[PDB]
């Protein structure tokens, strides 16, 4: 649905 | 009690977060966020975090109030208006979701890695207008 | 604390996993704190009142780390890690009546696990030290 900003 | 925490302690438990997520386990994933949110007051992310999870369960007015602080702390991000539009959307408010749309288009206009956002805001304005008129 | 209740069992273990992980890596205030959650959150568990216990000797709170393994040996009563790890603050703390106790139970308990049964001589040998 949303897309976060990716972590590592 | 967790208050004090390194970066990189707190990016991993963003990136615990953003996993559960991805997984659909939202009441967990918000729960983690809101920790985060508590820790760090400032990074946009934890709140486009939050905003997620309770847009997934249906918490459209405690996704708005979480979106528009994120908001405030990345005046740039198209994420904010357009999901908040969603939340809008989904309440019956025709003019907060024409002023998210309105606002995620141009946001995204101005950004070459935001391009299909930036249309989809544009195809959800027009489809707004459309039912206001 | 309040907010962070009720998390399910593979966000917990997840959790956990990342505090050993800080642990493992010299981060031992970081660990402490997601220990110490660990230990508040969820139902009892061996390895947060170890990992704690664990945090603690390495900043030397030695003290502290002592009332985790204490915790610890009250509520998993055939673990032997407890009364040894007990018994290593006890040192510390120059009271060697109750390192004395620790590692004999530490030892005893041991000997009646296979699993364990390198453990029994790290304990024996040790309390053979605090007998003098």
């Amino acid at each position: 649905r949303v897309e976060l900003n990716a972590p590592r | 009690m967790l208050r004090g925490l390194s970066e990189d302690t707190l990016e991993q438990l963003y990136a615990l977060g953003f996993n559960q997520y991805q997984a659909g386990k939202w009441d967990d994933a918000q729960k983690i966020f809101q920790a985060l949110c508590m820790l760090d007051h400032y990074d946009a992310r934890y709140f486009l975090g939050l905003g997620a999870c309770r847009q997934s369960l249906g918490l459209y007015e405690q996704a708005l109030q979480s979106y528009s602080y994120g908001a405030l702390m990345d005046i740039n991000e198209p994420r904010f208006p357009f999901h908040a539009a969603e939340c809008h959307l989904q309440l019956g408010d025709l003019d907060g979701a024409e002023s998210g749309f309105y606002s995620a288009r141009a946001l995204a206009a101005a950004q070459p890695a935001h391009e299909a956002l930036a249309a989809r805001a544009g195809a959800m304005l027009e489809a707004v207008t459309a039912r206001k008129d």
